[PDB]
């Protein structure tokens, strides 16, 4: 295509995924769009205490381009209800959409979101804003000074997550201590109505 | 003034089901109806230009402008007497429409139980009550049921002021919509419904550009972000104070656009989906027509047509 940047799938789960997993940061508010060779990421963070990174690589997409050559990547910002709304009135015949396509033509341009059907093809541009001064790179980890590092499986941090939800968990406190004969205790405490 | 017809739905089940759609379209479009027995056929009219409609003010207060206008062939009825002294034995009247829904919607009922019995309808002077006069609608349930419905004959004068609207066909861009019956019926029967998905879009921009060799979108841009539905699949192109409006420059020689209420397309896809044969026609930035023709032969027969003209509900 003619434009700086095209990318098509046939896989709608990714992007439905990833909408689901940028949803808890809030229905109503801003998400920041990385274009870059390597891939396309959506960046949110909220007051200034929290940032959520969810990055799409380019084997995701069937077809994948990024011709912009004066900049190695482009920034874009959108609001999420709009994205939100408009997926859902679109997505309602999941079981039909056969491709899906993104594209941007740089500032001063929408971005654009096509659905794309055996004969019908529904096209949405969604209108850009300006980007907050709060640089999202500010709240990253310090490399060098890692105070502990651990590896879990999802399904049972999952559950933890779960149960801590159940109980209205008010306060969190990760506790890691290490021993010798391969001691471990990686534990959850919560603050509570029960205590 | 006789006007004895008689309607039978177990032969050319093609003509009553043209008929059941004329008149449903014209009750669900307006409160009254203009009915007009030719001595070679019956014409249905739904414009708010009419006595009883205009009674209404809808042109300017909800801008219904619209008009239907149905022709049904004199071969529809097994037995057509209509005899007058006007210009082609002409015959004028006005009728509620909610009555003979639900005649007609009686007589379905009754088809469907089983009944193979004819309908006859006759003109009749009831003493009870522009003379207002009775609509004699009888027939047989496997009983003889009788209904009536009052009407109001017209005049010559009333008469030829209400006149079909008619267009530039030079300046206007026809568009052979697919068959409903074929493999393609049900995307574009989609297609014309999606814009139905967003409750709070009021108005649709139509818009057609050459380049099967011609394509039809839908602009909605009522909403928080720009919405275009476009169809990709096969599609052919046939081959006083009142002031004149005021027309936007077309884009291009090739593409032709117009604004219209999402109302007046829901009846235009309920037609579609009514008839086999159908043409969009578009007068940039003028109006739009929904033509639906049915074919029937023996010596061809009459064309049976229903023609919805829409004027345009914004400037572009």
């Amino acid at each position: 295509l003619a434009n700086k940047f095209s990318a098509s799938t046939v896989h709608l789960e990714h992007i439905t995924t990833a909408l689901s997993c940028l949803t808890p940061f809030g229905s109503k508010d801003d998400v920041l769009i990385f274009i870059d060779a390597d891939g396309l990421s959506f960046v949110r963070e909220n007051n200034h205490v929290i940032k959520i990174q969810l990055l799409l690589s380019r084997e995701l997409f069937m077809s994948y381009s990024y011709r912009n050559e004066t900049e190695d990547h482009m920034k874009l910002c959108v609001k999420i209800n709009h994205i939100l709304d408009s997926v859902s009135v679109m997505n309602r015949n999941s079981d039909d959409i056969v491709e899906c396509t993104l594209s941007y033509d740089g500032h001063g341009s929408p971005f654009v979101l096509i659905f794309e059907d055996s004969f019908i093809s529904e096209r949405v541009e969604y209108s850009t804003y300006l980007i907050k001064d709060f640089d999202t790179n500010g709240l990253e980890l310090d490399r060098e000074r890692i105070s502990f590092e651990a590896i879990i499986k999802g399904e049972a941090l999952h559950s933890a997550l779960k149960d801590l939800k159940e109980i209205g968990c008010k306060e969190c406190y990760v506790y890691a201590k290490t021993e010798a004969n391969d001691e471990n205790v990686f534990a959850l405490i919560s603050k509570s109505q029960l205590g | 003034m006789k006007l004895k017809l008689i309607v039978n739905g177990c032969e050319a089940p093609d003509d009553y089901k043209l008929l059941r759609t004329t008149i449903n379209t014209v009750a669900s479009l307006r409160k009254t109806a203009i009915l007009r027995f030719n001595s070679e056929r019956l014409t249905i009219i739904s414009t708010p230009k009419s006595s009883l409609n205009s009674s209404n003010n809808g042109t300017i207060l909800r801008g219904d402008t619209g008009q239907l206008w149905c022709t049904i062939p004199h071969d529809v009825f097994r037995l057509y007497t209509v005899i007058s002294a006007r210009e082609l034995n002409t015959i004028t009247m006005e009728c509620n429409c909610d009555s003979l829904l639900s005649v007609f919607k009686r007589y379905d009922r009754v088809m469907n139980q089983g009944s193979s019995s004819n309908m006859t309808i006759k003109l009749q002077s009831m003493p009870e009550w522009n003379p207002i006069c009775a609509l004699g609608i009888t027939f047989e349930e496997i009983i003889m049921h009788s209904f009536k419905v009052p009407v109001k004959l017209l005049f010559r004068a009333q008469d030829t002021r209400i006149q079909e609207p008619m267009i530039n066909y030079i300046q206007l861009m026809m568009y052979k919509l697919p068959p409903i019956s074929g493999e393609f019926g049900s995307a574009f029967h989609g297609f014309i419904r999606r814009v139905e998905r967003y409750s709070n879009v009021n108005h649709i921009h139509l818009m057609g550009v050459k380049k099967d060799d011609v394509e039809l979108k839908i602009i909605v841009n009522e909403l928080d972000w720009h919405l275009e539905i476009c169809w990709n699949g096969p599609l052919d192109s046939v081959i006083d104070i009142s002031v004149m409006v005021e027309k936007a420059e077309q884009e291009s020689s090739s593409t032709h656009e117009v604004i219209i209420r999402c109302k007046d397309w829901k009846v235009c896809s309920k037609l579609y989906a009514a008839f086999e044969e159908v043409v969009l026609a578009i007068s940039h930035d003028e109006s739009c027509v929904f033509h639906c023709s049915l074919d029937r032969g023996s010596k061809p027969r009459e064309r049976g047509q229903i023609i919805y003209y829409i004027a345009r509900s914004k400037g572009l």
